[PDB]
């Protein structure tokens, strides 16, 4: 657990994503707002647990010191290839490892936040490696995570 | 930068037993797993004649304790991924 001086200043900006009113401390109410804006639905007890796991002095909120000290233990990352491949698999109707360019355009222009037809053109240009109108999403994901 | 990488999950459940409610739940359910495992074993292997009504009672209490422990473990995994969500959000500022 070592943080560079550069990581410390960047995590100060990060603290403001949570400390919504800027009074220097993260409360359960603020974490609920943050978590719901990320599309999750923690219960009150779950929010209290998140606070309590980091709140070193037991005053009920998280200050930047406690915030920063716990980030120091959580810096290890790992690749997302398999999880991304599983998101593509949601749209593999026949479970054959393929999604047609036509079906990918349909998905991307109708579900989620969506892409424009121009943006989907660029994505398919990269995703349809063999030029056969079909996306082998395992290979596409392996290219993007290489 | 980090590109598509995300915070690595801890390989084994090991967190949030500060909750007290989760800690009490684990202690009581685990003790009941021990209790009902013994009482099922005694009543199926250490008696002259099996009392099946007794066996059904302790099988009911056994499955409830086992599934209570499963419920705690799933709640620990949920809490751990909620916490990793917050870590991942903070790490977007490293870019
Ligand atoms: C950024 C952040 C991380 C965490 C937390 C609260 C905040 Br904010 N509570 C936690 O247990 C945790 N990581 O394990
Ligand atoms: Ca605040
Ligand atoms: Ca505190």
């Amino acid at each position: 657990a070592a943080l560079t001086e550069e990581q410390i200043a960047e995590f100060k900006e990060a603290f403001s994503l949570f400390d919504k009113d800027g009074d220097g401390t993260i409360t359960t109410k603020e974490l609920g707002t943050v978590m719901r804006s990320l599309g999750q639905n923690p219960t009150e007890a779950e929010l209290q647990d998140m606070i309590n796991e980091v709140d070193a002095d037991g005053n009920g909120t998280i200050d930047f010191p406690e915030f920063l000290t716990m980030m120091a233990r959580k810096m290890k990352d790992t690749d997302s290839e398999e999880e991304i491949r599983e998101a593509f698999r949601v749209f593999d109707k026949d479970g054959n490892g393929y999604i047609s360019a036509a079906e990918l355009r349909h998905v991307m222009t109708n579900l989620g936040e969506k892409l424009t037809d121009e943006e989907v053109d660029e994505m398919i240009r990269e995703a349809d490696i063999d030029g056969d109108g079909q996306v082998n999403y395992e290979e596409f994901v392996q290219m993007m995570t290489a | 930068g980090r590109k598509l990488e995300l915070t690595k999950a801890e390989k084994h459940v090991h967190a949030f037993m500060m909750d007290t409610q989760l800690t009490k739940r684990v202690k009581n359910a685990a003790a009941n797993v021990l209790r009902e495992t013994w009482l099922i074993y005694k009543n199926t292997k250490l008696v002259k004649k099996i009392d099946h009504a007794k066996v059904r009672k302790h099988q009911r209490k056994f499955l409830q304790a086992i599934h209570q422990l499963r419920s705690v473990k799933m709640e620990q995994r949920k809490l751990n991924d909620q916490a990793n969500t917050l870590v991942d959000l903070a790490k977007t500022q490293l870019e």
